[PDB]
């Protein structure tokens, strides 16, 4: 039996809005530790891994390790029927063919109960090694979304170059080219408004702006985004879900 | 040329039954 209760229901709402367009189907792995999801998109160029720790839920219970095959389009439909201040509880039986999502309003006068069919999946799951990377930039999530959105109008691919001082994004298309250059914030007040760069080696990498713009749908989960780069290997885009976990997006590079 | 994630990481297949 699995039972998890979340007073900040909007969190799960955001999570599925962050996922549903990139991935149609995913496996949800339930344990005593919490919820983990990992999935490649249909083209296999990108990868998502979600982690929600059991200490983040108001109450959490897991008897058996559980693997639920879920249509993400469907889970999103269900969660769009929740208000942002609903208390959301997830629940499954030991032999559950469905997952139960129960939404509670703050007046005890409205309660919604939804029941989702699970599905058989034949997934392709990956081994994600812990490396250390040559470059880590941390910046406003909103700034990053803006950049990816704007430059996508210029050309298909963005070139990201890390230096000690700051970071540069560049794209090219039929019309010409653009360079957006962010320096390290020199006078630092608030964490999330700042641009901070920590680097061992200069990185220069090329990515598809198409995919990044899926990623930036996660922007409402956090004020900040962290970008992790190493030469010729997938980029990692990380959003912290505060004091509960994270969504990490990986992106296969162009050469 | 655009690489895929399997160019970097090993791939186990998995069967979920629901």
């Amino acid at each position: 039996m699995f039972e998890a209760r979340l007073v900040q229901g909007s969190i799960l709402k955001k999570v599925l809005e962050a996922l549903k367009d990139l991935i149609n189907e995913a496996c949800w792995d339930i344990s005593s530790s919490g919820v983990n999801l990992q999935s490649m998109d249909s083209s296999h160029v990108s990868l998502v891994q979600l982690t929600l720790r059991s200490e983040g839920f108001d109450t959490y219970r897991c008897d058996r390790n559980l693997a639920m095959g879920v249509n993400l389009t469907s889970m999103s439909k269900i969660l769009k029927c929740a208000g942002n201040e609903d208390i959301i509880t997830l629940r499954a039986e030991d032999n559950a063919d469905t997952l139960a999502l129960v939404f509670e309003a703050p007046n005890q006068e409205k309660v919604s109960d939804y029941e989702m069919k699970l599905m058989d999946l034949d997934v392709e799951q990956l081994g994600i090694p812990e490396q250390e990377y040559s470059c880590v930039v941390k910046m406003p999530s909103g700034e990053f979304a803006r950049i990816c959105r704007d430059l996508s109008h210029i050309g298909d691919a963005v070139v990201i170059s890390c230096a000690k001082d700051g970071v540069k994004f560049s794209a090219s298309g039929e019309l010409g080219n653009g360079n957006i250059k962010l320096s390290q914030t020199s006078n630092v007040d608030k964490e999330e408004e700042a641009v901070t760069i920590e680097m061992n080696e200069p990185v220069q990498l090329t990515f598809a702006l198409r995919y990044l713009n899926f990623f930036t749908k996660a922007t409402p989960l956090s004020s900040t985004v962290t970008l992790i780069m190493s030469a010729d290997v997938p980029l990692v885009v990380e959003y912290k879900i505060a004091d509960m976990g994270h969504l990490k997006y990986y992106l296969a590079p162009k050469i | 040329r655009q690489t895929s994630m399997t160019d970097f990481y090993h791939s186990k297949r998995r069967l979920i039954f629901s």
